[PDB]
């Protein structure tokens, strides 16, 4: 009966109403540096290859014989 | 000075064509040498960051 009583008490304090919500906000932290990151990383990315491309460009239509 | 120049491109153009046509298999050789020197560095920044995602993609 104790076994059952501590299994049934942590079963309604797991997950049905804990009061404890700053989980999701925690998530929330975490998914969205991960997303700025990468973000941040793909404008890097876009911009290094505007880069190279622009001085490809500039090789390529200056030159045809 | 520069119509003299000019003038002796035109003298020299219609009495030895051989100096252009080396002149311009060396403008294209020096151009091949440029595009793939280009290209080989865009290569080397692509897989730099080709890299650089692989380990940050790690989430």
């Amino acid at each position: 009966l104790m076994k059952l009583v501590s299994d049934l008490k942590q079963f309604l304090i797991l997950n049905d109403f804990p009061s404890v919500n700053e989980a999701i906000d925690q998530r929330n932290q975490q998914l969205r540096a991960l997303q700025e990151e990468c973000d941040r990383k793909l404008i890097t990315l876009r911009d290094e290859v505007s880069i190279d491309l622009y001085e490809l460009e500039e090789e390529y239509y200056s030159s045809s014989s | 000075t520069e119509c003299f120049f000019l003038q002796k491109r035109l003298q020299l153009s219609v009495q030895k064509p051989d100096q252009v046509i080396k002149e311009d298999v060396s403008e294209l050789r020096s151009e091949l040498q440029r595009k793939d020197a280009l290209v080989q560095k865009h290569l080397t920044k692509l897989r730099h960051w080709q890299q650089v995602l692989e380990d940050i993609n790690v989430q």
